[PDB]
């Protein structure tokens, strides 16, 4: 594959470098169209910039917390973090979000990796070997209310049991209801004057609940859970303007008020180098 | 039992590894694909589309005006604009090219820089765009700029001039992050003759500048960008 | 002697001519088409009114002044009250369509100004309030009037900063979307053919706007000495390959 | 060799190797030849 | 020893994984299979069998009466019954269809809704069943209902009318759990003419309604149901 | 008008059954031609035979 | 490849792919044709 062909002097009626950008087209002008060039080869395929590679690596998409402690007298297990849940979404942590939002529609399979790390902030005689249970609770499935509900039986919901300090790994097929996931959605759930706007109404993927299976020890253990997402078998459509301003909320395109200029201001002239 | 020996790295989680893993939803049948126009396969595809350069940084805040390059009537020899060619910073940092380029550590290839005249039809002008390859300073006058790669643009019927910034380098790749040894040079524009306005016409005409990559382009070593961040996890 | 500048577009009983065009853009190089069996899900036989809805409808003209920020229309919203097309929109549960957008604006060889005409698929607007505030139905359904980017914020409405495309992205990068410029010195019209773009075969035409059309002044308007400091901008849109499905009662929408 | 029954569990797809920028760079109705006047 | 590298996920117990495992009872010979009628291979097989809908929720407790849809003599234009089409809730929640549907997250396809008349043979009536696809409200009068998918049912020799609720949607799948964007619409019934009873006959006649799936039907993403629970493990 | 002037007009034909249009929007809903004034000085709009009965009275 | 001697230790069977609802939907003695009067 040639990068540049050999091209010499020129004196024509054919002017490749004069165009009309109001047509909306970006004419494929090459260096050999405006200067004398020599032959060079690409020695390059562009593998690393393939959308499969671009979205094909794990990125942290959520961090949450649960803890192992005596549940005696706790009236709201959920609030006490005896167990916690995550309303599944990929737009909470901004790094992966900006990448995905480089496109309008996106379709792919997902590979999840869940890392659980223990912590004992105050006096403990040892570190306990806790087992985490991550259960997927799809829309319509009964949500856990107590860390040891009948819901954790998980007869139909899928769930993994892994050691804290260890990692959990599994993949999920493309689960969108449509032919592709929407990164943006200029619409509502119905024609209502007050209903929510944006993908907020589209990305209703249920949530996944986490808990520590072990009963409590004398001391209290804080387990932090990090979920990583890697896309595979990727397809992307309709490229768009990259995000410029900071995000403020999951799902909305909203940006903060009194935000700072994102375009750098010259320390001098428009003639400055 | 097949005898085995586990190697260093066992149990590690390399975010970049590409392995198989059990499916949590066995026998699930995903929704059929339907045709959707505008499919993108490679980022190198979209960086070939040019976007506007906010060449006129000069303002106190982001404005439509930062994209307008002012041109002044009856000025001779003078400089219209200038900029270094660190495509991963400066004026280029917010463009589609600069934005995508920042997702990678290395870049190589030729850049496509365009200028579209928006002054009245009955006006005229001849400008000169110049690319100064690394090794010397940004040109300080037309004569100096003219000694390097350049294009004398005659404004007319065809509104846009496309000047290529041919890959001129010793090392075959440069860092997207501004690095001296890896500098790309300078870009400048000057009045070849001058801008002439017709009768009953007054003020300023502007130039719109565009940037895009040639099929020449190469990008490698994916990395996180400095164009996005957060202090706390976002919530619904 | 055929030129990129002279064109005629005939849809139904409506025809458009322009002697100062700059070619025409066909979004993602795809011409609109009807929904093929292989992609269909909804089992209802669809209705194709053809020429009674696939024709040019001209919106109310806007006035471009030295201070205009830009305008934003949404489809199919902008045509929600246009003849038979509009009626079908509310009488059916689902619908799908493509369009030919034709923006007009003439001046003289003494004027100067440059409008960016772009089509943005799934243009999800942002709330000027930031945080997690939503944008109420009415504010993204301005209809034929469209949204004026120089108008003041209003409770429940979207942010209208031209610089940030009403969505947190920079104006200069709007060019990644199918667009065209109306550079008075070259142009006087912009034409964009839009094929149906969505992640579903067919969809509700009232609760979802597939794309929004934006006409944004980049190089400000400039008129010759002592001339009227304004120019009109006219938007004409024609639906094409329009299909309606699931006919019934007729929606009653917010406001 | 694939160890699992479902397609979703296989590893990455491998380079699309299609690459056609024209649907974004030249989405014009009338073909424009490099060198020929853009507006004839 | 074969060199190996253990990957993330090692040691995990995914309740959904499908692997081989050693048998705790080697050489055990299970009992021979004998023919047993009524074998079921797929749940999609049984949801095609219709069951009675407790359309008449109105009672203070579960009763045979919740399955009886009352019909009143000499009423014109009037509405007989109505219901939204969230098959995973409301009247449908306890039916075989609703019950099975709740073991999955997504559904798609056409529904088969039937009405069997039980009034005296010498009585007569003409009713109209209507399906209002999403986007508009539940019809408030016959005229409004009649504008959408419907069937004018003439009561007679053939006791049952089968009205299909054809899959009418943009997105190809809906959530079994009531979700607005994913709503299926409304179902209603009205008097086309009116119920006429013969001499010496008095009171109320009832309609029995049934629900089942068409071979159209699709169900996916298995999950636990909200139709069963316990506070403590059961004992013998 | 002078060569250096410009304009875009719209000619419309309203077939029988409704009144003469009272504004552009109303006229635009029927048979019409958007005329761009320029190099070619004349626009030719056809009034296609739109009728039920196959002949009309000149009177 | 199966690593164990007993059948019970192998993984899941894979879709029956039979599917005949009629033994539940149409368990009638005299065949009833769709469209023909149910009770003749
Ligand atoms: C955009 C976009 C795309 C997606 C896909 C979300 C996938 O949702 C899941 C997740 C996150 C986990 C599981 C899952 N299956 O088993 C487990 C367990 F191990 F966590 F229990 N988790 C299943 C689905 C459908 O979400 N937002």
């Amino acid at each position: 594959t040639v990068a540049s062909i050999s091209s010499g002097p020129k004196h024509t009626q054919k002017v490749p470098i004069l165009t009309a950008n109001e047509t909306g087209a970006t004419m494929p002008v090459l260096p050999s169209d405006s200067i004398e060039t020599r032959t060079t080869y690409m020695h390059f395929n562009g593998s690393e910039t393939d959308v499969e590679c671009f979205l094909g690596r794990a990125a942290c998409v959520h961090v949450t917390e649960i803890q192992n402690k005596d549940a005696t007298g706790i009236d709201n297990h959920r609030e006490a973090k005896l167990f916690n849940d995550w309303k599944i979404n990929l737009s909470s942590l901004v790094q992966l979000r900006k990448k995905l939002e480089l496109f309008t529609y996106v379709r792919f399979d997902s590979e999840y990796t869940i890392l659980a790390t223990a912590s004992q902030p105050d006096s403990a005689n040892y570190s306990s070997n806790l087992v985490v249970q991550a259960m997927y609770v799809p829309p319509g499935a009964p949500n856990p209310k107590e860390w040891d509900d009948y819901t954790w039986q998980s007869a139909s919901n899928p769930s993994v049991f892994f050691k804290v300090g260890d990692t959990s790994r599994f993949s999920v097929p493309y689960v969108g209801l449509a032919s592709a996931y929407n990164c943006f959605y200029d619409g509502y759930s119905h024609d209502d004057a007050e209903t929510q706007y944006g993908i907020t109404v589209l990305n209703h993927m249920g949530s996944m609940a986490f808990r520590i299976v072990n009963e409590h020890d004398e001391h209290k253990t804080l387990v932090k859970i990090r979920v990583y997402h890697r896309a595979k078998h990727v397809e992307a459509w309709i490229p768009r303007a990259p995000r410029a301003l900071p995000y403020t909320s999951i799902g909305r395109t909203n940006y903060p008020k009194n935000t700072e200029p994102v375009i750098k201001k010259r320390k001098g002239d428009i003639k400055s180098y | 039992g097949l005898p085995t020996t586990t190697l260093p790295g066992s149990g590690q989680f390399l975010t970049t590894d590409d392995r198989q893993s059990p499916s949590a939803l066995p026998n699930y049948e995903p929704t059929p694909r339907i045709h959707i126009p505008g499919k993108v396969h490679n980022l190198l595809e979209i960086i070939q589309v040019d976007t506007l350069i906010p060449m006129n940084n000069t303002h106190t805040k982001d404005e439509v005006n930062s994209y307008l390059i002012p041109l002044n009537a009856n000025r001779q020899n003078e400089q219209v604009f200038g900029t270094n060619l660190f495509i991963g910073d400066g004026v280029f940092k917010t463009t589609l090219l600069g934005e995508i380029v920042q997702y990678y550590t290395h870049w190589s290839g030729s850049l496509r820089f365009s200028l579209m005249y928006t002054g009245p039809a009955l006006s005229s002008a001849k400008l000169i765009l110049a690319y100064t390859p690394p090794g010397a300073r940004g040109p300080q006058d037309r004569r100096e700029a003219m000694l390097g790669t350049h294009v004398v643009w005659d404004i007319g019927l065809q509104s846009t001039i496309v000047m290529t910034i041919p890959w001129t380098s010793g090392v075959q790749f440069r860092y997207t992050d501004p690095d001296t040894y890896t500098s790309a040079g300078f870009l400048s524009c000057w009045y070849q003759t001058s801008l002439i306005l017709p009768p009953e016409t007054t003020g300023q005409v502007y130039l719109l500048s565009f940037i895009s990559a040639c099929p020449d382009f190469k990008l490698r070593l994916m990395k996180d960008t400095q164009t996005i961040s957060q202090t706390v996890a976002l919530t619904e | 002697g055929y030129s990129d500048r002279v064109q005629q577009i005939t849809l139904g009983n409506s025809t458009i001519t322009t002697q100062e065009a700059a070619n025409a853009v066909v979004c993602y190089a795809e011409w609109p088409e009807y929904l093929p069996d292989v992609d269909a899900s909804d089992v209802n036989k669809t209705s194709k009114p053809d020429t009674s809805v696939c024709r040019f409808y001209t919106l109310d003209s806007k006035t471009w002044t030295t201070g205009s920020k830009g305008w934003c229309w949404k489809l199919p919203d902008a045509l929600k009250d246009m003849g038979v097309f509009g009626q079908n929109m509310f009488f059916h549960s689902l619908g799908r369509s493509g369009y030919t957008v034709h923006v007009q604006c003439n001046a003289t060889k003494f004027h100067s100004g440059c409008l960016l005409v772009v089509v943005i698929p799934e243009h999800q607007l942002a709330s000027h309030e930031g945080g997690n505030v939503s944008v109420k139905y009415t504010f993204t359904h301005p209809g034929e009037r469209g949204i004026d980017l120089s108008s003041a914020n209003e409770v429940g409405g979207p942010v209208k900063d031209v610089l940030y495309n009403m969505n947190g992205t920079l104006l200069g990068n709007l060019l990644i979307f199918p667009h065209q410029f109306i550079n008075l010195r070259t142009n006087n019209t912009a034409t964009i053919v839009i094929p149906y773009i969505n992640s579903v075969p067919i969809d509700s035409m009232t609760r979802h706007n597939n794309v929004s059309l934006m006409v944004i002044p980049i190089a400000p308007l400039t008129v010759p000495t002592g001339a009227t400091p304004s120019l009109p901008i006219t938007v004409t849109i024609a639906p094409m390959c329009t299909e309606f499905s699931g006919i019934r009662s007729k929606s009653i929408v917010p406001q | 060799i694939n160890y699992y029954k479902d397609a979703a569990s296989t590893s990455s797809a491998g380079q699309s190797l299609s690459m056609d920028p024209s649907k974004f760079t030249e989405p014009v109705k009338d073909l424009m030849l490099k060198g020929a006047p853009a507006l004839n």
